[PDB]
């Protein structure tokens, strides 16, 4: 749970420049296997706006909008395009808990107090705690914003999923 | 082995020999004539070699008899148990790719 | 004395626990909300106008289609070139054939195989695996170097006699990826790795297992195979080694879409990695539940 | 590694040998370090330097 | 020194040569051995049961087959032509939606299917399971786990899977009569020796 | 200080020894089982409740962290297992267990054999022939030299077995273990040492005389690997022959009582009574040789 | 030279298999979690002679006190904490020389640890954070 | 305590080997344990040397080992002498580093020297005698400093940008000789060192008073010199990377207090000593004599 | 170990009598050497108007220390003490020693010129041997006084430096010289102050980025505390400015390398200042107190 | 390699040596094929083996 606290402080420190707010997640056997959880190297996230444009690219478009050319010597705008694409991903902190646990009981074993509307227990073989940043530049955030989650393992393989802001925030934002 | 003994013969004369060998339209064996086996060396800008063309290989007093050295990739046998007396031959075979 | 942020963070605690699925409903994860997050103090506004969601869904649809449009491009290219040459196709892979065979039924089997491959092709097909290395950064420079080496003039006697070694050409054995479709019991194997070399006696192709054994599915009548080369040349081969040959064009897609869909990842320095590049890695820094933690 | 030529040239003291097994079996089974075998007559002892 | 405990002697060839020397009252605890008796440093009698082995048997290492699978996969599939038939099985997940209707379509094509390796183990008798003619021996690495090679993505891969129940042991290593005798032992323990 | 040089004046072996007389057993000849939780202290069950429950069901206590590299450099191997309160029967001969199928041939135990289930004596293999040695000990497609079966225990005989990963020191080093503990199985499952031992006849005799000797601390209740000085090495003929000897063992107290009631020579014979059996001791050790003195 | 007496409560060792040669240290650690400070006093025996490695393993052991030191710094800005702890080396003795003993003086019985043939080589009060 | 240690070579020695050993007399050989009798396998660093494992591990292992001086090769026996603090000994330098009178020496794992030849000492089959480098304090300090800097810089970066910077960092020039640090790897030891450095820097930033913070700005306004220009380049680049703010002039001191400054500076010096301990090795020899051929020296041993 | 020192000047009997009173003094030598000239005794070699306390401290670090033994007619006998033994030494400091003190060596701040042995522009100057707390206190007082130098126009800072100059140590009081002369600071003290200010300034900037870098690997509670502390520091520091401190992420490699190397090279300057050299330990002191017996810790 | 200890022990012939330049200059400028220089007293010649 230290990862969530540190990430909250870090995002608070960076909010003036980044305009990204923190989002705390828990992962278990429903998203990754035990081996994948034991060998995880990095977690990366990307912000995508309502128009399908990634945050890290130029607002007015790029040379990348042009069609590809089938020329091996050109690759696909090779080095410059590779640099532009890599630039849009951002790295997040994470910690792995490799043994079966009950989440609420674990949180109460730490210093946290827990008070839910319904206190149903949730049991998981393992847990990965990570925090992702969601971008809100205008101090407004649109429900159509999309967020991507990437997990990377030592051999360089990766797995991607994407989420849209409505599912993440519908009742939570309406509550505030 | 090709890389090794190509790194060994990094001299103008050896490269000239290779260019002359590959240059013409004749087959290889028409360009070659076998002399024999060598047993001496006196080194210099021009070296002197003495070669036998009928007989054993030995030094001045016959106090040491020399062998014939064949690189391992070129060595060939076609019998399981060797006959007591062995004859040795040189083969050049052409693949028409 | 003052109070630390960690103490109030602990005492304030959480009050939320919610399950969120991804857009395609493949994966579910839980979100925790802390009542002491700085997120609370901001003056935040939120709205979900319908047109923005509609546009977002259209963009998401566009993101998914990138692989399938490429597969369809390969298929319609196959049909186009087949029409172009009037259905007459030459042998390109080494196999012995007999004039007594009824080639009409193998034509029919080829048609069935085309239908089945189009039914089963996926993101893990040989096309995507073959083009993915092209997106790596070193790829463009390597292609420039390869072209400059390929078309240089013949050496003069001086450089043969003096100086450096002769510049080595490309290796004779290549690495290809293939999609294997079997009809007799419907089964398609996508993205199989194969080694391709050209026979000396006849200039046809011979494909081998990565372990060196000969791949034998040219001899099996019920299977057709699609090969893709790193030069983005593809062969659609029906049994007997007779093939349909064309190039995998991809100018129907923007650079951004292909790139951001499946550009390869590149690592950053972390624990256990050598600071020098290319060194032999030590053991992987696993964190495990079988053992006591090292501390 | 040993100077076998010096052993061949220098005078020696004669003894009755008492190998338990056959002498060639003792050699082949590596009873001793620093073994050398040769057949017939080997002229190398004659080149002193 | 080495000594066995817990062996099961073949009932189909049973015999005795000490009938005039000992008599055991008819109980299953006499019939199925679980104990081994030894002599001490002095000539005293000492006893070992399975309960004492728990310091060894309960350790996780016996139950962790990862090194076994690593060794099994690092050395490749057998190259002998007679052994190739073991490598031919392929397993395929597919949706359950139309399964009942699709069942006739599977048999619609008159092609036979390869026989799985686990099934092949079952037809060796107790004595020739250990002979060199038992092809499948190269897979019988761990009592508690199953191993096999199978075709996946037109390649050959190794699959390891745990045997959940003791019934899954091969017949050559745990025959039916042994299971029946063990059930008699359990019933005798539960005072059901003559069953209702 | 006075230094001594010796020259051997024989062309062959000029001295002989025999083991003429024995009078004691340092070990108890007991039946107590080796504690794997000692030798593998790092391992735990993934679920903590089941770990507590299993450790309570057995007699073992909490897992312990293996010492680091610098500490291991500075110190000697950990003697984790404490001495007992009282020692009547001497040093504990800890039994190590190999899991076998219930159908394993009972006649296999009635003669000296490799407990592994396959022969692995290198004197049968040609010297320095590594491929032949590996094929002899591991290839289950090649008939076992001793019995001409493939094996008598598939769970111990081949590479990657359960007992192979348990007792082969290479796999033990992979898993992480306390090297201080002596293992009676190690001599049979150490494949690399056995392969390297495949030399010519006199080289193997010299190896047997000089190096291939056991060494166990003689002043502690449990068998610890000795420090290589101040304790003289112990001859172990089983290392050379690669076999274990059969001990007097019986299945029921009736047969043990019969053996005790009978006269001299009773311990040697092996008998069977339907599902029960006795295996007789290969040499008259227990019956006469310990108690004659 | 002499013999050193240490009470049972003040003695701790981290290596459980003692090396032949043992160095002893005096360690005091400050815990700032309370409103006052609780200095824990210990006498440590270890085979490690190099001071830096011993400090690193001590930091590994006493991480909670390091966090407490930083927390004391942030909680009371107007006050300057001293350190996390200090370590001083004084002595070396052999493993077999170490024994457990009881002491009776003024009718009270105490459990003590003794280093029978202690040699005194006093180092320096070195502080570590 | 054991002063003289016997080492037995388990391998038959030729004439050349004993010649090499008698040439090696008075060299410094590290031992894992101060035993009375050891095997030759325990001599030197070969028992620990492992590429693909890194430099810092070997450095730690060597720092824990005990040092001995070699003498008296006497026919399959060599005698090692453990020096005592404060006495005077003669030491042989086997490395390429140039010693000078009056400097302090430290022991470190060998670096990679330029000619790439290295050449072996005794080699008994698969075993080889490899000795550590006895090096003057400035070079050891530079090596440790650069290793730590490389560790801090490299984290979270791609191989591409770190390639040139690391190639530059690995190369040492000391007294007209060039050396390279052979195998740096990000490891647990280096990570805990970095954590300690980060904590010390955070405490230094927290403790520093206003006048020690503003002293450089006041000088930059008041004075001009090449040293000050070099400092101001760094500070100006930092400020410009932060904001478009022009150089603000400092203000009148608000709370002058000698005692507060003294206490605060004492705390700062505590933190600075803690940060310095990360890179300063232990001094083992102080030299006051040197042979003109730079092959041996007379040194005082320090524990 | 014996060292012979010879005088090639012309001593008088008064000079000899003045010299014999220093029989157990501590005399530093530039280098260990069997036979030296009188020019190399003491600190007179190094004195010059452009350098001061810091340079002399740095030089005294690497010098070798010797004790004196009584005189021939023209030659001085010096003894290099060995570690662990005990010797008698002369108290040349301004304060009185007592049992158990740890003694440090310092350059002399002032004299009395009462008994200087002068031989033609050369004179024998010896360092101060003082207890460790006094050395620490005066060292850091000088360092603080150097930082105040740049703005001594205000009256309160003049009062501060006035209080800072005076020092009392167990019934002894004396005044430390001011390191600033003619409104200027000498080069060595200036570099010391510049280095320490640069260290502080660089740490304040770099610490946050390296906290993030390490927290990406592992997120222990210590890093959380460091993060909170740095956030508090930035908030308090930025109270006089608008908006945000706005630290960026995309730092160039060369800038990072230069900053780290500068931080460490600045750290190397201070290493002479942060540590005192302690070489003696006084067991017994005479009632006269001008001499004592000590154990050599060099 | 040359064993200098044998030269150091065995009897030697007294010669008036004549180096035109300084001995250390001729040795440093590499006039001689093989060279050994040592300072003080080298114990090497005393361990006869």
């Amino acid at each position: 749970m230290e990862t969530h606290l540190y990430s909250d402080l870090a995002f608070e420190a960076r909010f003036a420049d980044d305009e990204q707010l923190p989002l705390h997640l828990v992962l278990d056997q429903e998203v990754l296997s035990n081996e994948e959880a034991e060998t995880l190297r990095y977690v990366y996230y990307r912000n995508v706006d309502s128009a399908g444009r990634s945050t890290g690219r130029a607002p007015g478009g790029d040379e990348d909008d042009a069609p590809a050319s089938d020329d091996a010597e050109d690759a696909v705008g090779g080095d410059r395009a590779f640099d532009r694409e890599r630039r849009t991903w951002q790295r997040a902190c994470f910690r792995v808990l490799p043994r079966p646990l009950e989440l609420l009981d674990y949180l109460r074993q730490s210093g946290l107090t827990v008070t839910l509307e319904k206190e149903q227990r949730v049991r998981m073989f393992y847990a990965v705690f990570t925090t992702l940043g969601l971008r809100c530049p205008d101090n407004r955030l649109s429900g159509a914003q999309t967020l991507h989650l990437r997990l990377v393992w030592p051999d360089g393989s990766y797995r991607d999923w994407e989420f849209l802001a409505r599912d993440l925030l519908r009742e939570e934002m309406e509550a505030n | 082995t090709r890389c090794l003994l190509e790194s060994v013969y990094t001299a103008s004369a050896a490269r000239a020999a290779l260019q002359w060998l590959d240059l013409g339209p004749h087959l290889l064996h028409r360009r070659l004539e076998t002399l024999g086996c060598v047993k001496t060396v006196s080194l210099g800008i021009t070296s002197l070699l003495t070669c036998v063309m009928r007989g054993y290989l030995y030094n001045t007093l016959k106090t040491e008899v020399f062998a014939l050295m064949i690189p391992k990739d070129m060595y060939l046998t076609w019998e399981e148990t060797r006959g007591r007396l062995q004859y040795v031959y040189l083969i050049i075979v052409y693949d028409y790719d | 004395d003052e109070v630390a942020r960690t103490d109030e963070w602990k005492g304030a605690g959480v009050s939320r626990l919610r399950e969120v699925w991804d857009v395609q409903h493949r994966v579910r994860l839980r979100v925790l909300w802390y009542v002491n997050s700085f997120w609370r103090s901001r003056e935040l506004s939120y709205d979900d106008h319908e047109v923005e969601l509609y546009r977002a869904l259209d963009a998401y649809r566009a993101r998914i289609a990138v692989e399938y449009v490429l597969i369809r491009a390969v298929r319609d290219e196959i049909y186009a070139v087949l029409r172009r040459d009037g259905g007459a196709l030459p042998q390109r892979f080494a196999c012995h054939v007999s004039r007594n065979m009824s080639w009409r039924v193998v034509w029919e089997l080829c048609r069935h195989a085309l239908a089945l491959w189009m039914d089963w092709a996926d993101v893990r097909s040989c096309i995507i695996k073959a083009l993915t290395p092209r997106l790596s950064r070193g790829a463009a420079a390597a292609a420039q170097r390869a072209r400059r080496q390929r078309e240089r003039s013949a050496p003069k006697p001086q450089e043969l006699l003096f100086g450096p070694r002769n510049e080595s050409g490309p290796p004779a054995e290549q690495t290809w990826y293939a999609d294997v479709v079997r009809c007799v019991r419907a089964q398609v194997d996508l993205g199989v790795e194969v080694r391709a070399a050209r026979c000396p006696r006849t200039g046809l192709w011979i494909v081998r297992d990565r372990r060196g054994r000969l791949r034998r599915w040219l001899s099996q009548p019920e299977v057709c195979v699609l090969y893709v080369t790193p030069d983005l040349d593809f062969y659609w081969v029906l049994p007997g080694g007779f093939a349909v040959s064309s190039r995998v064009t991809l100018h129907g897609l923007a650079q951004r879409a292909l790139r951001d869909r499946f550009q390869n990842f590149e690592a950053v320095l972390a624990r256990g990695m050598h600071v020098e590049a290319g060194r032999q890695e030590p053991e992987t820094p696993r964190v495990s539940g079988r053992r006591l933690p090292f501390d | 590694m040993e100077n076998w030529s010096a052993l061949e040239l220098l005078p020696k003291v004669g003894i009755p040998t008492d190998f338990l097994t056959h002498v060639k079996t003792s050699a082949g089974e590596e009873m001793f370090e620093a073994l050398r075998i040769y057949y017939g007559d080997d002229p190398e002892r004659y080149n002193i330097h | 020194f080495f000594f066995p405990v817990g062996l099961y002697l073949p009932e189909d060839r049973g015999y005795t040569t000490v009938e005039s020397k000992v008599k055991l009252n008819d109980t299953v605890r006499n019939a199925l051995p679980t104990t081994a008796y030894l002599l001490n440093r002095d000539r005293a009698v000492q006893k070992i049961d399975f309960v004492d082995a728990l310091k060894t048997l309960c350790h996780p290492v016996l139950h962790e087959p990862a090194p076994c699978l690593q060794t099994f996969t690092e050395r490749g599939p057998p190259s002998e032509p007679a052994m190739q038939r073991l490598l031919e099985c392929r397993f395929q997940q597919e949706p359950m939606g139309g399964a009942a209707r699709r069942i006739p379509h599977f048999y619609r094509v008159r092609r036979e299917v390869p026989r799985t390796v686990n099934e092949m183990k079952q037809d060796f008798v107790v004595t020739d399971f250990y002979k060199v003619g038992n092809i499948t021996l190269y897979t019988e690495l761990h009592p508690f786990f199953d191993f096999t090679h199978c075709q996946e993505n037109s390649e050959t891969v190794a699959l390891c899977t745990p045997r959940i129940v003791i019934g899954n042991l091969p017949d050559g290593l745990a025959p039916g009569p042994f299971h029946e005798l063990r059930t008699w032992e359990i019933m005798e323990h539960m005072r059901l020796r003559p069953p209702p | 200080t006075q230094n001594i040089n010796t020259v051997d004046m024989g062309l062959g072996y000029t001295s002989n020894t025999c083991v003429a007389y024995v009078n004691r057993v340092r070990t108890d000849m007991g039946v107590r089982v080796q504690d794997l939780f000692r030798v593998f202290p790092m391992n735990v069950y993934r679920h903590d409740e089941v770990d507590r429950w299993i450790r309570h069901a057995a007699g073992v206590e909490r897992p312990q962290l293996l010492d680091t590299e610098t500490i291991s450099m500075l110190t000697f191997g950990s003697m984790s297992e404490r001495n007992a309160a009282a020692t009547v029967h001497g040093q504990k001969a800890a039994c190590e267990l190999i899991l076998t199928p219930v159908t394993m041939d009972v006649n296999y135990f009635k003669i000296p054999n490799n407990p592994r289930g396959r022969a692995s004596c290198m004197l049968a293999v040609d010297p320095y022939d590594t491929e032949a040695a590996t094929k002899a000990i591991y290839d289950h497609r090649e008939a076992d030299a001793q019995t001409f079966a493939a094996t008598h225990n598939p769970w111990a005989s081949q590479a990657g077995c359960l007992s192979d990963v348990l007792y082969n020191t290479r796999h033990r080093e992979r898993l992480g273990y306390n090297s201080k503990f002596y293992s009676p199985c190690a001599q049979y499952f150490n494949t690399e040492e056995i392969i390297a031992a495949n030399k010519t006849l006199f080289k193997t005799i010299d190896e047997y005389l000089l190096r291939a000797k056991d060494c166990i601390r003689g002043d502690t209740d449990t068998q610890y690997v000795c420090v290589e000085g101040t304790e003289q090495l112990i001859e172990n003929p089983c290392r050379l022959t690669q076999e274990a000897l059969p001990i007097l063992s019986t299945t029921t107290l009736a047969l043990m009582e019969t053996k005790l009631k009978g006269g001299a020579g009773a311990f040697a014979t092996s008998e069977t009574h339907f599902g029960n059996y006795v295996v007789g001791e290969i040499i008259p050790l227990q019956q006469s040789m310990l108690f004659n003195s | 030279v002499f013999a050193l007496m240490i009470p049972k409560d003040m003695y701790l060792t981290w290596e459980e298999t003692r090396g032949r040669l043992q160095y002893v240290y005096l360690i005091i650690v400050y815990d700032y979690d309370g409103p006052e400070t609780r200095p824990g006093i210990y006498v440590l025996t270890s085979s490690i002679a190099h001071w830096q490695t011993l400090v690193d393993v001590a930091r590994g052991k006493f991480a909670r006190e390091r966090c407490s030191f930083v927390n004391r710094r942030i909680t009371r800005p107007r006050q300057i904490p001293l350190c996390t702890g200090v370590i001083q080396k004084l002595g070396w003795c052999l493993a077999d020389d170490i024994h457990t003993s009881f002491l009776v003086h003024k009718e009270l019985k105490l459990s003590v640890v003794r280093l029978d043939n202690f040699s005194v080589e006093l180092g320096d009060f070195r502080e570590f954070v | 305590m054991e002063a003289n240690i016997f080492c037995t070579f388990d391998h038959k020695l030729s004439i050349a080997d004993v010649g090499k050993l008698t040439k090696l007399v008075a060299a410094v050989v590290p031992i894992p344990q101060r035993l009375h009798l050891i095997k030759h396998y325990q001599l030197g660093l070969h028992q620990f040397v492992d590429h693909t494992r890194g430099y810092v591990r070997l450095r730690g292992l060597l720092r824990n080992m005990t040092l001995t001086l070699m003498r008296r090769v006497e026919g399959n026996q060599i005698l090692l002498h453990v020096p005592t603090h404060g006495l005077l000994y003669t030491v042989l330098n086997t490395g390429p580093v140039t010693w000078e009178k009056g400097d302090a020496l430290c022991v470190l794992p060998p670096l990679f020297h330029g000619p790439l030849a290295r050449e072996n000492l005794l080699t008994l089959g698969q075993w080889e005698l490899v000795l550590p480098w006895i090096v003057p304090m400035p070079l050891a300090l530079e090596i440790n400093q650069r290793l730590l800097i490389m560790g801090l810089f490299s984290l979270d970066r791609s191989y591409e940008e770190v390639k040139a910077a690391v190639q530059q960092l690995q190369t040492i020039t000391f007294r007209d000789a060039t050396f390279t640090i052979p195998d740096p790897v990000i490891d647990q030891h280096l990570l805990i060192d970095m954590k300690t450095a980060c904590l010390s820097m955070s405490m230094v930033a927290n403790l520093a008073s206003e006048l020690t913070m503003t002293y450089v700005r006041k000088l930059a306004l008041e004075d001009s010199s090449m040293l000050l220009v070099k400092c101001q380049e760094l500070l100006m680049r930092l400020d410009r990377e932060r904001s478009v703010g022009e150089p603000r002039t400092p203000a009148r001191p608000q709370h002058v207090s000698p005692d507060d400054e003294i206490a605060r500076l004492s705390a700062l010096f505590v933190m600075l000593r803690q940060l310095d301990d990360l890179i300063r090795e232990q001094v083992v020899f102080t030299v006051c004599d040197v042979s003109p051929d730079n092959k041996s020296a007379t040194c005082i041993f320090k524990g």
